[PDB]
């Protein structure tokens, strides 16, 4: 989700939270489990598919 | 009727300056050369009136493409629109279109300025935790380093940019990237051992992605996979030594310093 | 506790990154080292829990006490943010010292990039450093150590106003030290080579200093702590025939 | 007052623009003293620091 990424990149608190507990943060921000999977695997090409 | 070129830095959303974002926000029209789709979406959500200059690319000579870009930008300025150009990183570093548009704007008598932004070099210092002031710093374009005479000071941190297209020319294309990189290795070998550790660096675009910081011996450079953005960091191979002459002039000694 | 070092840029308020400003705002405590009072007043309004480091000015000892103080906050468990002007990792060893020490004590520590004076220089002077190439040295380091500049490419000497500063042995003026710097540079640059004293604006109503003069007049120049000296090329480019040859380019082009 | 103006001017592009159009007017509209306006006009950073 662009919105999540936009926020993550501009909000220091979210950044700090994400770094320690990424899956939870991403879930709380309404990311799908496959989106989270893609991120945690660094599969950017997949994230694009879901953009 | 004005032109302001701003940079967005390397990271999405976060690395743009406060003022630069304000410029985009209050602009009548915005021309963009951004990397990815997330950047574009961020920009549009900030100001919906955007022209993606990447439409002038081969969907042709880059000069021609660039001309169309500058012309498109100036068209808005000439129309009396408060025009803002949103570029990646620093709008003045490796940015022909930006400089051309500003020059050509000032020439037609329009107000035009460039707002500094965070560059890849800026991200490099931070990511690697290296101070260019530590032992100094030299930056060259890789092809220029190969084509022309540039003797590096091996006490400094040396940066060769656009390493991907190192030594690339119509007459050198019978060679492979690996071949040209091998030639660069031999060149550098004058000052740096074949086992000297060097770093391939690429700043991150997305906040869920990390910068590329690949450490390898110089000798393996030719086998490396390189991206257009790739940069080569070559740390010092010799440690600083005192200028006992200059020291003597000031009557001081290493200890005094 | 954690440590994040950020930069505020050169211009007041506007030249800090969105993310960096967020770090200051969410910080439990902030250690500052900014240019003027305007900058300081701006910071305070971002986070009322500010500790001004400017209250510690030997440089070594000064910095050692700055770092120690920052670390005290981190040790106490505070989410600590150090705010420096320009870029916190460019000619600024207080940040690197604090980060190095924090890591050693097993704390999270990182640095966010900011806009440096050099970034401002390129924009203000309409130079593209990417195509041109560029070099940077600390003026004093350039004097005290064996550095060899490439006179074909732009050369920046930082902290030119303190060039040749040292433990006092014999009486020497700033002019004297600069004169020695000129003679040293004269190896590569004619005495009449035009150089540029640059100072980026710190206030929005202020224009930058872009003063040009012959190298020979440097010692008589009025310099400020913020002054950076630009020395444009003095040597013409020459073909790397040897490397060109290997690439497949002969003198017959 | 001077500080608040400088701060906003440095981060607000719209204000920056408005200022360029009519500096004095904008400064006056922001409750700056004539001497302050002068200091700005004469680029008397010193006098501005003093006024501050
Ligand atoms: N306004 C300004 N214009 C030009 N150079 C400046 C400047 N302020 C600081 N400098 C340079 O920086 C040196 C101080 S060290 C601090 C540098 C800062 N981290 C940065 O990113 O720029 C000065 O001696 C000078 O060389
Ligand atoms: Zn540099």
């Amino acid at each position: 989700l662009s919105d999540f990424f936009t926020q993550l990149g501009q909000d220091a608190q979210l950044m700090e939270d994400y770094k320690q507990n990424p899956e939870a943060v991403m879930r709380a921000h309404g990311l799908t489990d496959e989106q989270i999977n893609a991120v945690m695997t660094g599969d950017m090409e997949k994230l694009k598919t879901l953009s | 009727g004005s032109l302001v070129c701003v940079g967005t830095g390397l990271q999405l959303a976060g690395q743009i300056s406060v003022l630069s974002r304000s410029y985009i926000e209050h602009a009548d029209i915005v021309f963009s050369l951004l990397p990815d789709g997330f950047s574009q979406r961020w920009l549009t959500k900030l100001n919906p009136n955007v022209i993606n200059l990447q439409q002038f690319y081969a969907q042709k000579n880059r000069r021609d493409t660039y001309e169309q870009m500058v012309n498109a930008i100036l068209d808005a300025v000439r129309a009396g629109k408060k025009t803002v150009c949103a570029l990646y990183g620093h709008p003045g570093v490796f940015a022909c279109v930006s400089h051309m548009a500003i020059t050509r704007a000032k020439a037609e008598g329009f107000s035009a300025k460039m707002e500094p932004g965070i560059s890849a070099e800026a991200c490099l210092w931070a990511d690697l935790g290296i101070d260019p002031g530590n032992s100094g710093h030299q930056s060259f374009e890789a092809s220029q380093f190969m084509f022309f005479n540039h003797v590096p000071d091996p006490t400094t941190h040396l940066l060769l940019w656009q390493i991907a297209i190192a030594g690339e020319h119509t007459l050198t294309q019978f060679h492979t990237s690996s071949d040209r990189l091998q030639i660069l290795v031999e060149q550098l070998n004058q000052w740096y051992p074949l086992d000297h550790e060097v770093v391939i660096y690429e700043a991150a675009n997305l906040p869920i992605q990390a910068p590329r910081i690949e450490r390898l011996p110089l000798a393996n450079l030719p086998q490396a996979h390189l991206m257009p953005i790739s940069t080569l960091l070559i740390p010092p191979a010799k440690k600083l030594e005192y200028n006992y002459a200059i020291l003597a002039k000031l009557g001081i000694g290493p200890e005094d310093l």
